[PDB]
């Protein structure tokens, strides 16, 4: 009923706050160190010569 | 006066939760990223032109050798392609001329597919004879089947109207595992590169993060205010892409457990149907209504590029494994790869 | 493997999807004469869909049919509670954006059951709506033979109500056919398909620009 | 020099300077509209939506637009212009046929559209035989026009080199018959679309009163002439009689205006291609 | 994330006047067409009236037409409902929704006891 989908939500904010959340900027340097560790192997971001492209 | 107590409890909870993700809030991915150099403009061209779907394409997916294609059109018809040569491989006809989601196995055997039949159909690529049957035909789901991924070749995730995602066995054939929660039409969901977690947007403007094996909601993100269509992982796999009905694509880490990055622009009045992320994952690509897509920076939210050529509505996109190159599906029937 | 697919596009071009939405009480099934169903007149095959087994939450599924040649519409003017429900999807259906293209055939179904009802004079249709005391009877309608004229004017006035939606928004892009149906009606297949044939005709004329 | 002479035999002597007169300035706007009508095509050929009428009809449109560029040029070339002046005339002759039957290919494409709906027969086949009747039946009319009457010395005008109308030959009405036929096929096609039209559709009616359904007819109306050739009709006025002023300077200016016609009413009256126009 | 709040409702006399007052968070405001629901006891959702995103475009259904006067407040976000002349049929829950698709003026808010996007809502009993 309505009181039973009410107490699932409580149960679910509980467990959502326990959870330790890692500073943004420590986070944000992952992205940024994966893409540019990244950089070279992938093609749309890096200029590919023609002959190693198999739709060209 | 019970409920009401309940609901103002859950209010306050919010209410911490939200302080929680405001106490390491400090600084933004885009102060960061200020003082690496602008990836610039990208140009990207049709390669191959995909013909031949009587109907539209509604959904895509791309094999794990970068070479086999599967699409989805409602036209009846399921057609895996080879891209190299812009051949069709196969042509598999469907019970129901209704369908919504594809699905292309790691493995490359077992090919699915969903719709408003409420059913997921999966058919075998590899058997001896070489016609392709329904190998296993998976029900339970009371909504339409939105999107199917495979975990593996006996496992297999969907997610459907019914507000609730599955978890289903193809030898047993029932589900083994249910995620309920949300409280909205669930439209996409993505899977992480380990397998070990996904995450589901549905069309109640929030983001929920589900572990296989547990079966319950690790994390919950509400950033958007409309309908969510498109869920894709960072390749790193601690963070995902999400883009909504509100012209909007908005980026979350799971470790920080709040919005990165919005992806937005003032001229775009237009929703996301699809995104994707490439290879080293700075190169963002989301589809639009407004026929035709646009290149973002993960980084610095600017555009850097625009995939027009397209006559109808980009019903999805996908990169693939290796990031050889994008294909796009739109509903003028016709799929286009991009290099 | 492209010879069937020929064979296949044939007969996906020949065939043409209805898609069939309307109340529960609407008598959806009285219209036809697992949930798909076919009928073929005039040696032309008419392919009809009625979306039954999902929810209430109608706004992403019904972008799926935004191919079909018609959506069929049908609703009861037996209920005059529900009929301004009624009027809110089809509002929703004609303003939606994917369905701004797709032509509406729309049935008054059950129409003898409302013959009753305002001869009767219990229900009231002025109660739920106000305009219905200054309406009054179009010249170009015709009265159905063998009915009170307050029959012709309240089935009208819902035919009409109807139709200021259709009139409201559209741009031309897309027209309202309304039609009137009693419990039992063997001429429903032939006026979709009068209307199927109509709508097409207007296609290449707006496809020419001629409309 | 008065392009009257293609559909009358003789033309008054003090009216024939007035009409050539305007005939050079209606051909010197109709020849800037058809090159601007030809770049407009071929810059948005591949922007036009993949539909099987809507790729039909603008085939149906270049050729049309493609025969009237070159009929029209060399119409010209030999009226200024004696080997060259009559071998000019084989062409002039065939591509105006051509137009002709293009012409004709438009309005029974209209006509088949309307009449048969559920009639979705190949368009590659359907492509062809536009084709082979376009120009290979003009084509077939030209060649036993000379077949016949090129030895006989009937088939060139004095300084004119054009089909005449005197003695045991007739060249002229033997051109001058198909085209008074397409017209009379192409205006019952018009008839047609009218009869579809002229119904309101404004929620079953018209709203504002007779005004709506007119402007809607109207707009048609002014489509449908040019590209059927309706204006081609005033022909059989001045043919009858060949002495009226009146008859022979409305059919003058028409025809040369018509290459105006086609660009302001054919390619601006395109609502698909007007936004497609401003987005480029 | 989005929430809608409703403020006012209670008890009213027959022929009162009410002033119901929603709250919207978590969206521009400006942006979306927004209709306020009412839900009668024993009974299904029934749509009210709907603002434009301008207020150009404003309608009422047949049984509160001209009784009540709605508008909307874009400098804070937000909506206004005016009640008047107070019926015992009018005995409802109110809710306040919001129509998904931005830049829109169709939207399927009728939706009963499955929306995200529709506000908890307050009590109106007419005595
Ligand atoms: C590209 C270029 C453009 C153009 C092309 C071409 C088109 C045309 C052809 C087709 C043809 C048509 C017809 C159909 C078939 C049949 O046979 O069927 C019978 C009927 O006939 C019967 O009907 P009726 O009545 O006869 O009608 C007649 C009319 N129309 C016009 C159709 C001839």
């Amino acid at each position: 009923a309505s009181i039973a989908q009410a107490r699932k939500l409580v149960e679910q904010l509980k467990m959502e706050a326990n959870i330790d959340r890692i500073k943004v900027s420590k986070a944000a340097a992952d992205l940024m160190a994966y893409c540019e560790a990244h950089a070279k192997e992938d093609p749309l971001l890096t200029p590919v010569p023609a002959s190693e492209n198999p739709f060209r | 006066s019970e409920l009401d107590q309940l609901r103002q409890e859950a209010e306050q909870l919010k209410n911490q939760i939200r302080d929680a993700r405001k106490a390491c809030a400090d600084a933004t991915l885009s102060q960061i990223t200020n003082n690496i150099d602008p990836v610039g403009r990208i140009q990207m061209r049709t390669r191959r032109t995909l013909r031949g779907h009587l109907a539209k394409i509604y959904a895509m997916h791309w094999g794990t050798d970068s070479r086999l294609l599967v699409s989805a059109s409602q036209d009846g018809k399921l057609i895996i392609w080879d891209s190299y040569t812009t051949n069709k491989v196969h042509a598999i006809p469907l019970r129901s001329s209704w369908v919504m989601t594809c699905a292309y196995a790691p493995s490359g055997n077992y090919v699915a597919c969903g719709g408003l039949d409420n059913i997921c159909s999966i058919y075998n690529l590899k058997t001896r004879e070489g016609n392709v049957r329904v190998s296993r035909e998976l029900a339970g789901h009371t909504g339409y089947l939105s999107c199917c991924r495979f975990l593996d070749d006996n496992q297999i995730v969907t997610s459907s109207g019914d507000t609730t995602c599955a978890l289903w066995d193809i030898e047993t054939g029932q589900q083994t595992t249910t995620f309920t929660g949300h409280t909205g039409d669930v439209m996409s969901l993505s899977l992480a590169p380990d397998t070990r977690l996904f995450v589901s947007g549905a069309c109640d403007a929030s983001a929920k993060l589900w572990d296989v094996r547990e079966g319950m909601c690790r994390q919950t993100f509400t950033g958007h205010e409309s309908d969510i269509n498109a869920i894709c992982f960072f390749p790193n796999g601690n963070a995902f892409a999400t883009g909504s009905d509100d012209a909007t694509c908005r980026l979350f880490d799971l470790r920080a457990d709040q919005e990165l990055m919005t992806y937005s622009h003032d001229n775009i009045i237009c929703g996301i149907t699809s995104v994707s992320f490439s290879k080293s994952g700075r190169l963002l690509l989301a589809g639009y209504d407004d026929f035709n897509c646009n290149v973002w920076d993960a980084l610095k939210a600017d555009r850097a590029g625009v995939l027009a050529g397209h006559d109808n509505r980009v019903s999805c996109l996908g990169v693939t494994d290796d990031g050889m190159a994008v294909a796009t599906g739109s509903w003028d029937s016709f799929l286009k790869i991009w290099n | 493997i492209e010879k069937q697919l020929q064979k296949d596009k044939q007969v996906y071009r020949a065939t043409h999807r209805l898609l069939l939405l309307g109340a529960d009480n609407s008598g959806k099934s009285t219209i036809v004469k697992i949930f798909e169903t076919k009928f073929q007149v005039d040696k032309v095959n008419f392919h009809m869909f009625d979306v039954g087994g999902q929810r209430d939450e109608r706004r992403k599924w019904i972008q799926c049919f935004n191919d079909v040649t018609a959506i069929i519409f049908v609703v009861d003017s037996s209920d005059y509670n529900r009929l301004q429900e009624a009027l809110n999807d089809f509002k929703s259906i004609w303003n939606n954006r994917w369905l701004r293209t797709i032509s509406v055939i729309l049935f008054l179904n059950k129409q003898d059951l409302l013959a009753e009802k305002v001869l009767a004079g219990k229900s009231k249709i002025e109660d739920y709506f106000p305009e219905f005391a200054r309406y009054t009877t179009p010249e170009d309608a015709t009265p159905e033979p063998g009915e009170d004229p307050r029959v012709t004017r309240a089935k009208y006035f819902i035919r009409d109500e109807f139709l200021r939606i259709s009139t409201a928004s559209g741009d031309g892009r897309h027209y309202c056919y309304p039609h009137f149906t009693c419990a039992v009606d063997t001429e429903n297949a032939r006026r979709i398909f009068n209307d199927c044939r109509d709508i097409i005709q207007r296609m290449h004329l707006r496809q020419y620009e001629l409309l | 020099t008065s392009f009257s002479i293609l559909m009358s035999p003789f033309v008054p002597s003090t009216i024939f300077p007035v009409v050539k007169w305007i005939t050079y300035v209606g051909l010197g706007i109709s020849i800037g509209s058809l090159i601007l009508c030809l770049i407009i095509e071929a810059l948005f050929w591949k922007q036009i939506k993949k539909s099987q009428t809507s790729h039909t009809r603008r085939i149906c449109m270049v050729n049309i637009a493609l025969s009237l560029l070159i009929a029209d040029v060399w119409f010209i070339v030999g009226a200024t212009v004696s080997g060259v002046c009559t071998a000019a005339v084989f062409f002039t002759h065939f591509f105006y046929l051509s137009l002709f039957f293009w012409m004709l290919m438009l309005g029974i494409l209209l006509a088949y559209r309307i009449i048969l709906v559920f009639h979705h027969m190949a368009q590659h086949l359907m492509m062809a035989v536009g084709f082979c009747l376009g120009y290979g039946c003009p084509l077939i009319i030209s060649v036993i026009t000379i077949a016949v009457t090129q030895p006989s010395n009937t088939y060139k005008r004095k300084d004119v080199c054009w089909l005449n109308w005197s003695n045991g030959s007739k060249p002229l009405l033997a051109f001058v018959v198909p085209a008074l036929a397409i017209v009379a096929v192409n205006f019952v096609v018009v008839l047609l679309v009218l009869t579809k039209l002229w119904r309101p559709t404004v929620g079953e009616r018209l709203s504002r009163d007779d005004k709506a359904t007119i402007i809607r007819v109207g707009k048609s109306l002014l489509i449908l002439t040019p590209l059927l050739g309706l204006t081609w009709g005033f022909g059989i006025g001045t043919i009858v009689d060949s002495q009226n002023l009146a008859w022979h300077v409305i059919f003058a200016l028409l025809n040369a205006f018509q290459g105006f016609f086609i660009l302001c009413f054919g390619i601006l009256l395109d609502s698909k291609l007007r936004q497609l126009l401003f987005n480029k | 994330q989005v929430q809608l709040q409703e403020s006012g409702g209670g008890l009213v006399q027959p022929g009162g006047s009410l002033r119901l007052s929603c709250a919207a968070s978590g969206f521009t405001f400006s942006n979306y067409k927004m209709n306020w629901v009412r839900q009668a006891p024993g009974k299904g959702l029934e749509w009210v009236s709907d603002i434009s995103q301008s207020g150009a475009s404003i309608s009422y259904t047949g049984s509160v037409k001209g009784r009540f006067t709605i508008s909307r407040d874009n400098a804070k976000n937000t909506l206004y409902l005016q009640m008047n002349s107070l019926k015992p049929e009018d005995t409802a829950v109110y809710y306040c929704a919001r129509c998904p698709a931005p830049f829109t003026r169709d939207c399927f808010d009728v939706t009963s006891t499955t929306y995200a996007y529709r506000g908890q809502g307050t009590q109106v009993t007419v005595s």
